[PDB]
């Protein structure tokens, strides 16, 4: 039983050599199991050792496989060859500058994520005292939003980040919202600065596509909108301050 | 003197035509144009309504134009799409926890849709029965 | 970096109105487009129910005065707000859109508010 | 090269590294801390853990019970004064994590829930759903952002460390994007590089896990300790080696053969326990070792099912039902659905024992310090003396936060009273690392790095598996020696500077090969069967406290040969019979 072979279009780019990205074609043997990651391995192993890509966990939990498959943000290890029998094209993750082959500049993401102060703030409790008390009901508030693995697929999916690369982005807003709604956190006021910004929640027109692409079913769109409601509250409660 | 040239892809004014999701989003946003058009139409109505029988009868004649009817038929479908979509999105603003679980959105989506139906009737009843 | 001290966006106000306008239009727009748009002009309604006389009677009453206002005003703020970002979405550049659209909205609002106080 | 000044440097941004980084920025608010990782911190393998973290919490528990569970669990190859320290600092560390906003799963009263892992009598495994590792690391990483004192060198590959006059003085690392060399001069260095499972063909580990940190330690005459002890996990998907948590068997899931016989009863793990009631230590909750071994026993009988990906046994979870499935084990469902195409409510899951954890590692003392002053190793890449011959399920994450704290604290003390080394001697060290790198780049021989890699995996999986014979151990030692030679004939075709993976994966392979030879020799030498090390040959089938109550120390000499030494095992309160 000789495995079925597949033509794969992979968009390469070398800053030293290439003026602009150009497609390249690779024939990979595949079966029902073969993930794009698997295939990407075969390339570097057998045909193009000069190929460079991001991967690690292999079980879609680390978030590094961020790439575009046929104009869709996907994880390389959750993308399966059997599903692309008609044809398949692989460019690097969208809305980020392409540094080399399938590796993109992730700085903006990291910076955004950082800017929203994502850590327990103002809780004066200490370890010798015992853990905080938080009910299952109290966790439910942020829990789903806490499951983001930082793949950045949301960013490639969101058109507003395309049009505006200063927009802090779905992932980064979600993470802020996650700490806001955590009962343990008393730093809400520190985060609202970035959230209330034009480059914050308000750059989102609710295209909602980020949520569709989310590998971990986080639904960032909901965070952003609850963010909008929360920002508006703060805008009012700020305007009503004569003091 | 970094050896890197970070290649930035341009974004066309037509980024949306490619993916069907983007298309729908655009079309959904596009519901505003007729939604505003209707409000214009109502201003005409309101205004010609204050100017006695002559103006109003001529305004009802304007709506009687074959094209304007077609336009309004499109305007209805437009606002219907807006409603359908709007209701799918409104719940996502709510963060209610019931029995240790984040709720939504079907309970809201249904609730809202019901209110639309009760309104539709009450209004059609008020407008037509007397 | 990213801007440590960013300006608070003034967008909440406009999004608020859009939120109410979207909600009004969502619920009460379909039936109305039916009444004014289709039923009235095509004569498909019983007797004198949408006749000049009866409409005027309703529009002039306070309940009607308020209703007509909101039914015209709220869908505008929702609608024009949506169009404003649609310009940006189409990559089409319009000078002082912020002032243009919300201006237009304010203008019409005023025109509407005047209409409902009898011209 | 571009030289950076730091007060201390940490290699790795996993649980361990991050806990160290945080600890040191707290221990001293004024110091400059260089955190180095070859992936963005959140990608560290720590991110992949599901089962949870062990810490004493229930009122009927005691630190002694957790002490005794660990020592017996490591077959008395544990440094007992280390275990005692470990057990006692667990509840502080998990509590501190919770305080930093780790979403631990809770009892309805709002206190933190626990479950049972690694056959521990009294349940002490704290857990955030089934994604404990993702949560820990993301909380640890996110927390660390609040401390400015930590300067991060993200996606920097550390080549070598800088040593003069028996003291560490810094490290050389490539900037992965720029492809440009960088000196970081730190008067104390922490190794948080994690395990080296990747040298096995079939494993549960992420790509990053290539054992570079161990390789660097080897190069400076620091011994690797207890290397032959490689922990296999009973239940991994075939051909990917992707982990199915113990949670599955802890929720009362079953393991059956081609006949659908719950075979575990025949291997000393009788009697069969009714589907609803899963008793600890019996059948599917039985001792890890015996469970993994049970598969091998079944394999020779022709009882194991045959699939294109390999010979498997079935993890039947059908009888669990969707209500508890999606509440307790939801992530497991997704994997099965995707990676083996099996719906865990409709179908049974193929599982095969798979290489999972490195009990071995860089020899450290109780402060995490190595034979080289200023050089620390923490977490999986280290051998603190905690796990001995076999790790206790759910003790690894805990180790990270407990000793990561200690290592960060300890390295701050050492760096603050270190004084200055010989500047001319140090800079000359970096010159070598640079030249040594160039020498590799030029190296010609038309050998594919990948095929050498592929072969090393196979040798390990066949010669250093659950059951080990002299012949196959030897075969593996031979093969590795051959591959060491072939490595000198590798030619790296990509000579580009911008994120050159070809070069980097090849370097990684080098360490891999060295380290594998440490595992292999250690195994061959230990003529007994303790913990993960199980020999079938006559006279080595049983444990030997008489001759082998000692730590295996593997050195790599300059001539390239793997020489072994032995060290005593320290006891406090619990000697063996
Ligand atoms: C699937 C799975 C599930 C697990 N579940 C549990 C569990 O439930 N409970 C438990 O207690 N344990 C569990 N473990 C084991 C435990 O997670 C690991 O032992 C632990 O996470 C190791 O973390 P670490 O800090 O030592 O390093 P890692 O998390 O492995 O990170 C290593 C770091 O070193 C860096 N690095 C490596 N080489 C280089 C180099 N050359 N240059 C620069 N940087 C380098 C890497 O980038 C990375 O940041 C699990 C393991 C696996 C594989
Ligand atoms: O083996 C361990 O220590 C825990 C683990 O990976 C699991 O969840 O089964
Ligand atoms: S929200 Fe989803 S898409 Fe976006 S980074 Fe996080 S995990 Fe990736
Ligand atoms: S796709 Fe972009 S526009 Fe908002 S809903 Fe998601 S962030
Ligand atoms: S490889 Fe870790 S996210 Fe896909």
């Amino acid at each position: 039983a000789e495995m079925k072979n597949l033509k794969i279009e992979v968009v390469r780019y070398n800053p030293e050599v290439d003026t602009a990205p150009h497609s390249a074609f690779y024939e990979v043997p595949y079966d029902a199991t073969t993930s794009l990651l698997d295939a990407l391995g075969y390339i570097k192993d057998n045909l193009a050792p000069d190929l460079s890509y991001r991967w690690s966990c292999r079980m879609a939990i680390c978030g590094s496989c961020g790439m575009m498959v046929n104009n869709v943000p996907k994880l390389a290890c959750k993308t399966f060859l059997r599903d692309y029998t008609d044809g398949m094209k692989v460019e690097a993750l969208a809305n980020f500058p392409i540094e080399r082959d399938l590796v993109v500049d992730m700085t903006h993401f990291i910076e955004s994520l950082e800017a929203i102060k994502p850590y327990i703030i103002g809780n004066s409790r200490t370890a010798d005292q015992g853990t905080n008390i938080q009910t299952p009901a109290q966790m439910a508030k942020y829990h789903q939003f806490s499951g983001c693995i930082n793949c950045g697929l949301c960013y490639a999916a969101c058109p507003q980040f395309g049009l505006n690369p200063e927009f802090i982005g779905p992932a980064a807003i979600t993470l802020a919202h996650r700490y806001n709604e955590d009962s343990r956190d008393h730093g809400k006021k520190e985060r609202m600065a970035q959230l209330n910004s034009q480059n914050g929640v308000w750059s989102c027109t609710f295209v909602g596509y980020c949520s569709e692409v989310c590998p971990k079913h986080v639904d960032p769109a909901a965070a952003i909108q609850q963010g909008k409601v929360e920002s508006s509250k703060d805008f009012l409660i700020a305007t009503l301050k004569p003091r | 003197t970094t050896k890197r040239k970070p290649y930035v892809r341009p974004m066309t004014s037509t980024w949306w035509k490619k993916l069907p999701f983007y298309r729908f989003y655009m079309l959904r946003e596009g519901t505003a144009v007729p939604a505003v058009w209707f409000s214009i139409e109502l201003i005409f109505g309101l205004f010609a309504l204050k100017n006695g029988p002559e103006a109003w009868a001529g305004f009802v004649d304007f709506l009687q134009n074959p094209v304007i009817v077609i336009i309004n038929l499109i305007t209805l479908a437009a606002a219907l799409l807006h409603t359908k979509t709007w209701f799918e999105l409104a719940p996502k603003a709510a963060n209610i926890i019931v029995k240790d679980e984040k709720m939504g959105p079907e309970p809201i989506i249904k609730s809202l849709w019901a209110v639309t139906v009760v309104a539709t009737i009450v209004i059609l009843f008020v407008a037509l029965y007397w | 970096m990213i801007n440590p001290n960013p300006k608070r966006s003034d967008e909440p106000v406009f999004w608020g109105l859009f939120g109410a306008g979207g909600m009004w239009s969502a619920i009460i727009a379909p039936v109305m487009i039916l009444l004014v748009g289709i039923l009235l002009p095509l004569g498909l309604f019983p007797g004198d129910a949408l006749s000049y006389e009866r409409v005027l009677a309703f529009a002039q009453s306070f309940i009607g005065r308020v209703f007509l206002f909101l039914m015209i005003v709220l869908p505008l703020w929702c609608g024009l707000h949506r169009m404003h970002h649609a310009m940006h979405d189409l990559k089409i550049h319009v000078p002082a859109g912020k002032w243009v659209f919300y201006g237009l909205a304010a203008i019409l609002t005023v025109v509407t508010l005047i209409g409902v106080v009898t011209i | 090269m571009q030289t950076f000044q730091a007060d201390l440097a940490i290699v790795g941004a996993g649980g361990a590294g991050l806990r160290a980084a945080i600890a040191a920025a707290q221990a001293n608010p004024n110091a400059k801390i260089a955190l180095i990782s070859k992936v963005y911190p959140m990608r560290s393998h720590t991110v992949a853990a599901e089962g949870g973290s062990a810490a004493v919490a229930q009122d009927h528990d005691s630190f002694e019970y957790h002490f005794h569970d660990t020592v017996a669990g490591g077959d008395w190859l544990c440094e007992q004064d280390v275990v005692d320290y470990f057990v006692h600092h667990c509840p502080t560390e998990m509590t501190q994590l919770e305080l930093w906003g780790c979403p631990w799963s809770r009892r309805p009263d709002g206190s933190v829930n626990v479950r049972r892992f690694g056959g521990m009598k009294i349940e002490r495994t704290w857990f955030a759903a089934d994604k404990t590792g993702f949560h820990m690391l993301h909380t640890l990483f996110q927390t660390s952002l609040q401390f400015p004192q930590i300067q991060r060198f993200d996606e920097h590959f550390v080549l070598d460390i800088l040593v003069d006059d028996g003291h560490v003085r810094g490290l050389v690392a490539m900037n992965m994007m720029e492809g440009t060399l960088v000196q970081i001069r730190a008067n104390a260095v922490v190794m948080a590089t994690g395990g080296a499972g990747r040298v096995y063909r079939y494993n549960t580990n992420g790509g990053i896990v290539t054992g570079d940190g161990m390789g660097m330690a080897l190069s400076h005459g620091v011994p690797l300790r207890d290397m032959e002890f490689v922990q296999y996990h009973p239940t991994g998907l075939p051909g990917s080696g992707i982990l199915m948590t113990e949670g599955c068997r802890g929720e009362g899931g079953i393991l059956v053969n081609k006949n659908g016989y719950r075979y575990l009863q025949d291997y000393g793990m009788g009697p069969e326990t009714p589907l609803g009631e899963p008793k600890n230590k019996y059948m599917e909750l039985g001792p890890r070792d015996k469970v993994s071994q049970a598969f091998w026993h079944e394999w020779r009988k022709g009882n194991t099912i045959s699939t294109p990906r390999g010979d498997v046994v079935y993890l039947d979870l059908r009888h669990l039902g969707e209500k508890k499935l999606h509440e307790r084990l939801p992530f497991i469902c997704e994997l099965a659905k995707a990676y083996v195409g099996v719906d865990p409510v409709k179908e049974p899951i193929p599982v095969r024992p798979t290489a999972h954890y490195t009990m071995g590692g860089i020899e450290t003392d109780q402060n995490c310090e190595t034979r080289i002053k200023g050089l620390f190793a923490v977490g999986e890449c280290s051998s603190v003396g905690l796990h001995g011959a076999n790790r206790l399920g759910s003790n690894s994450l805990a180790e990270l936060v407990v000793f990561g704290r200690l290592a960060g604290e300890q390295a701050t003390e050492r760096a603050a009273t270190a004084g200055n080394g010989n500047e001319a001697a140090i800079e000359a060290q970096a010159a070598g690392v640079e030249q040594r790198l160039k020498d590799l780049v030029n190296q010609d021989g038309g050998e594919n790095w990948a095929k050498i890699r592929d072969e090393m995996g196979l040798a390990m999986e066949e010669g250093c598996g659950i059951y080990r014979t002299p012949e196959l151990m030897q075969k593996t030692i031979d093969k590795l020696a051959e591959l060491q030679e072939r490595f000198k004939r590798v030619r790296i075709t990509d000579t580009s500077s911008v994120f050159n993976t070809d070069l980097l994966y090849t370097i990684e392979l080098g360490h891999g090969l060295n380290v594998a030879e440490c595992m292999a020799h250690s195994a061959m030498a230990r003529k007994e069967s303790r913990g993960a090390h199980q020999r079938l040959d006559e006279g080595c089938t049983e444990r030997d406290d008489v001759n082998f109550l000692k730590h295996t120390l593997a050195f790599r000499d300059a001539d390239g040969t793997t020489r072994l030494e032995y060290s005593d095992v320290k006891i406090t309160t619990l000697p063996p019979a």
